[PDB]
RNA sequence: AAUUAUAUAACUUAUCUAUUUUAUAGUAUAAGUUUGAAAUUUCGGUUGGGGUGACC
RNA sequence: CCGCCUGUUUACCAAAAACAUCACCUCUAGCAUUACAAGUAUUAGAGGCACUGCCUGCCCAGUGAUCACUUGUUCCUAGGGACUAUGACGGCUAAACGAGGGUCCAACUGU
RNA sequence: GAGCUACCUAAAAACAAUUUUAUGAAUCAACUCGUCUAUGUGGCAAAAUAGUGAGAAGAUUUUUAGGUAGAGGUGAAAAGCCU
């Protein structure tokens, strides 16, 4: 049963060269320590991942690991790597410029509750910042536009 | 460990939250994101020329239709686009200056007047004195600063715009002495006095590390910021002739530094030197400047200027008074 | 509070807020962490309740080594964690006791509450307080706890029999006129100290050692 | 405990351990020996 | 921390033997890239001691 | 009070509350002719932690209701398709046992 | 250099009486250990003696031969041991 949705989702896997697919698993054994059985969801849950080129996987991961202090179950469960990169960084920092979300300390605890990581990124923008940040969707435009142009300097 | 612009972020969070409430997320965010510039004209030989070359970038000076001597040329509400960066024109003066539009309020709000002396207490290269030079058709100056070097580059910027036949007049004179001894020297001698207190900077002080007011080892200067405000206000209150009309500009949202300074100093002159100030209200001000600003009014004494993602000018607190006697 | 089934533990923690926010913090006003101490009488549960408030909220576990006998902690501890969200850490102190305690019938509460120890003031002289009490009281969850009698208001009475239910014995010299001699005798210290125990530990039941002063 | 009484002595333990046969069988064993001749030992091991 | 790192693992182009018209196989090797088991070396000065500030 | 127990340790200043320990939990490996192992997932390695009944984390698309939409994710160009049927935590058993660390009574005594 | 000592392989040996039961249970010798106090302190002794204590059918103690060697070995981890 796990073959068929990666299959459907991604049938291109068997045409797909042995070293991409190989680089894609290396990065997670290596350079996530994600587990074995982790490692086995992810691919059914999200097959899109080996469609993603290595070196920019790790950077996702990376992005929910260090700079949201999520632990390694928590992704698998929320499917953080099916989504895209941009929405991610949009949303989690327009939270984090509004004081709603706190990346962990050290202590691992955070003064302010953050919000539900399925309400981040699974509802819509509408909702989204209906009830996630509760502002203007108009003022969430500007943030975008706002957003790329500070990382086209950087 | 922590540095210096953590600890601006905390004392925004435990303090200017509370004071705002619902409306601190939007503000909170707008500080973090990047500033909007609105470019002001030179005038001079390249006045009809940059008007024409803003026109095309699509800019709209938010003066005019305020209107419907200063004009800036701001970009559409909500646009995110960058003015480009500022060139010699063919005089060799700087076609325009790149500043914030808020920073330009009290200047427009003093009610400069032809044949006026004014005195610019620590104006620094605020970009004031440039704006308000444009504005001094016939109104001796007078510059302050308590540093050097800052004060150094101010020159340089007068040289970049102001020709040299203007500067050369009396009209243009620069010092750099004490705000609150320049009081004594001085008295009733400015009719128009915009003051500038040094504040805390809190957009400056969030972005830059370099001279941030939250480091650590100048906590003893941040805490005695409200005296020190106070006497460079009163300063200028006692400088201003009769009659005469200040304005005072804070930069940061804090109650502390902008309502009861100005209150408290009022109080002051009243008691220490028997002298009675008459508050003004800009109210109508406002309802002119609602499209490129938002202001809450939520202050008993003046006109802060809210930083909004829509209109990210902000902030900027200033109040104008006159002097009853 | 209930510190051992964390009984209203939680409306502490808002009070302690509500409180400090109202005061002027003064020099602690831009320090984003809140300090707080707990000061009281051995015995209380002080270390006890900076552990329950700890697990309530932290959900760590114990952070003071509590014990069930006065002068476990002692002296000042440093600064123990107890709430993430409002970041407030807990004090501990040792149980301290001013030397004047008022009437001697105050000493004896204290005593039977085990705020001070049992040995300087002696178990068989507070187990006559408890039988006074109780019985002045009328709970007579003794009797049934022990079987001894329907009632009884003498403190030999109740020593004696319940040290035959305990069979507690222990050789005594006991002075007479030809002499000393070591004769067998019952255990009267082990019914004080045993009978002692049980009335901390609820078997008796719920009392009201100041009853009395309600009406004032 | 009283330290100094580490040699227990046994003749099957001593001449395995630093005896001719056991010397000749490695090299550097072997070299043992030959430094030995050099200098003019009386014995060359046990 | 600085400098390296044919311990390992890996992959890439070559060498090279099979094979099919270019092709996918491997590799007593060499040249790279990626991890690091390790090896080597170091602990500026002034602040009546210490953490923080600092200063040269 | 502390450790669950028997047990182990700094030979020659520390024998314990430290280490081990059964039980419980996590990670790794689908396999042969020299360890593991002449073994094969109820197995072998690596590491963590007293166990035991009980409270107990979060996690558990949304609305209709095994059914349709709204979402989500992807492409093709703002349209069109395609696809989507309680476990990282505490109290604690609770008893027992200890050349452990503190106490108290009784007897005893040249302390 | 593993004749001391840490660990392991092989071949072996010791354990009375009493009570429980059917055992890393109990009292207590041989035997192993080394809690406490005292003496000693160039001492009998480069770690002992006198008392007092812990275990004593077990993860027990002991004997014989062999193996692991310093960028290492061994370690119920004390950075403990390896003449
Ligand atoms: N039954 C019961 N026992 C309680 C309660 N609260 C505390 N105790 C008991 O009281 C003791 C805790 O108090 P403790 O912390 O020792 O007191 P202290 O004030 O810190 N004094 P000390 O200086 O001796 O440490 C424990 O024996 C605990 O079980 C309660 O509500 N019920
Ligand atoms: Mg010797
Ligand atoms: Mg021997
Ligand atoms: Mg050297
Ligand atoms: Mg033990
Ligand atoms: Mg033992
Ligand atoms: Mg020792
Ligand atoms: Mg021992
Ligand atoms: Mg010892
Ligand atoms: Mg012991
Ligand atoms: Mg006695
Ligand atoms: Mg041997
Ligand atoms: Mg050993
Ligand atoms: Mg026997
Ligand atoms: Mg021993
Ligand atoms: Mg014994
Ligand atoms: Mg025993
Ligand atoms: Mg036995
Ligand atoms: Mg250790
Ligand atoms: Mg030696």
């Amino acid at each position: 049963g796990k073959l068929k949705r990666v299959l459907s989702v991604c049938p291109e896997v068997f045409t797909m060269h042995q070293r991409d697919i190989d680089r894609v698993v290396k990065v997670l054994r290596e350079k996530c320590l994600f587990t074995a059985q982790h490692i086995t969801d992810v691919l059914h849950r999200c097959p899109t991942v080996l469609q993603e080129d290595p070196n920019e996987l790790e950077y996702k991961f990376q992005y929910a690991y260090f700079r949201m202090g999520l632990t390694h179950l928590d992704i698998v469960r929320t499917n953080f790597l099916q989504y895209s990169i941009t929405k991610i960084k949009q949303r989690h920092i327009y939270l984090e410029r509004l004081g709603r979300y706190q990346t962990p300390d050290k202590k691992g605890q955070t003064q302010i509750p953050n919000p539900s990581l399925r309400n981040i990124l699974r509802v819509s923008e509408a909702e989204f910042l209906a009830r996630t940040a509760c502002s203007s969707v108009e003022e969430f435009q500007v943030f975008k536009k706002l957003l790329d142009q500070e990382e086209e300097e950087e | 460990q922590f540095t210096a612009s953590r600890l601006a972020l905390q004392n925004f969070d435990m303090t200017y939250s509370v004071q705002f409430g619902d409306l601190w997320p939007s503000i909170r965010v707008s500080l973090l994101s990047e500033q909007k510039y609105g470019a002001l004209v030179n005038n001079f030989a390249a006045w009809d020329s940059v008007s024409a070359k803003l026109e095309q970038l699509s800019a709209k000076d938010f003066v005019s239709e305020a209107i419907s001597n200063l004009r800036c040329f701001t970009f559409s509400r909500g646009d995110v686009s960058r003015f480009p960066p500022a060139r010699l024109g063919s005089l060799g003066l700087m076609d325009y200056y790149l500043m914030d539009a808020a920073s330009l309020l009290p200047v427009l709000a003093l009610g400069l007047q032809h044949g006026d002396t004014v005195l610019d207490l620590c104006a620094a290269p605020g970009g004031k004195t440039l704006a308000l030079l444009q504005t001094g058709c016939c109104r001796n100056l007078a510059a302050n600063d308590l540093s050097t070097s800052r004060t150094g580059r101010l020159q340089k910027v007068l040289h970049s715009y102001v020709p040299q036949d203007i500067r050369e007049g009396n009209q243009v004179r620069v010092t750099s002495w004490d705000g609150r001894k320049w009081g004594e020297l001085e008295g009733d001698t400015y009719d128009r006095v915009l003051v500038d207190v040094p504040c805390t900077t809190d957009r400056h002080s969030l972005h830059e590390e370099e001279n941030n007011i939250f480091q650590r080892s100048r906590k003893k200067e941040r805490q005695m910021l409200p005296m020190l405000q106070v006497q460079l206000l009163a300063a200028g209150l006692l400088a201003t002739k009769p009659g005469g009309h200040v304005v005072y500009s804070t930069c940061s949202l804090s109650h502390l530094q902008n309502e009861y300074v100005v209150q408290g100093a009022i109080e002051l002159l009243a008691n220490q030197y028997n002298i009675k100030v008459q508050v003004e209200d800009l109210s109508h001000f406002r309802k002119l400047f609602m499209d490129t600003f938002c202001f809450f009014p939520s202050c008993q004494v003046g006109e802060l200027v809210i930083p909004n993602l829509m209109v990210n000018f902000g902030p900027m607190y200033f109040c104008k008074l006159h002097r009853l006697p | 509070t209930n510190c051992v089934k964390d009984e209203n533990i939680k409306q502490i923690v808002p009070k302690v807020m509500e409180l400090i926010r109202c005061s002027y913090r003064y020099h602690r006003a831009e320090t984003p962490e809140y300090c707080i101490m707990v000061v009281g009488v051995p015995n209380v549960g002080k270390s006890s309740l900076i552990n329950s408030l700890r697990r309530q909220h932290l959900r760590t576990g114990k952070a003071a080594r509590v014990g069930g006998e006065p002068g476990i902690t002692r002296a000042v501890t440093s600064r123990i964690q107890v709430c993430e969200r409002p970041l407030v850490f807990l004090l501990d102190t040792p149980g301290v006791l001013a030397p004047r305690i008022e009437s001697v019938e105050t000493g004896l509460k204290l005593a039977l509450c085990g705020t001070v120890l049992d040995h300087l003031v002696g178990e068989e002289t507070m187990a006559d307080y408890l039988l006074y009490t109780l019985n002045r009281h009328g709970l007579f969850g003794y009797v049934q706890h022990y079987a001894l009698a329907s009632a009884c208001d003498q403190i030999e009475w109740v020593l004696k029999n319940v040290a035959i239910k305990l069979r507690k014995t222990r050789k005594v010299k006991v002075l007479t006129g030809t002499g000393n001699v070591n004769v067998i005798q019952p255990d009267y210290a082990m019914a004080a100290r045993d009978f002692l125990r049980t009335f901390r530990s609820g078997l008796l039941g719920q009392v009201m050692l100041d009853r009395d002063i309600i009406p004032a | 405990r009283a330290r100094g009484n580490e040699y227990q002595p046994s003749n099957i333990k001593r001449k395995h351990k630093h005896g001719w046969v056991r010397r000749l069988s490695t090299p550097a064993g072997v070299q043992v020996i030959l430094r030995r001749m050099l200098k003019g030992r009386k014995s060359l091991s046990h």
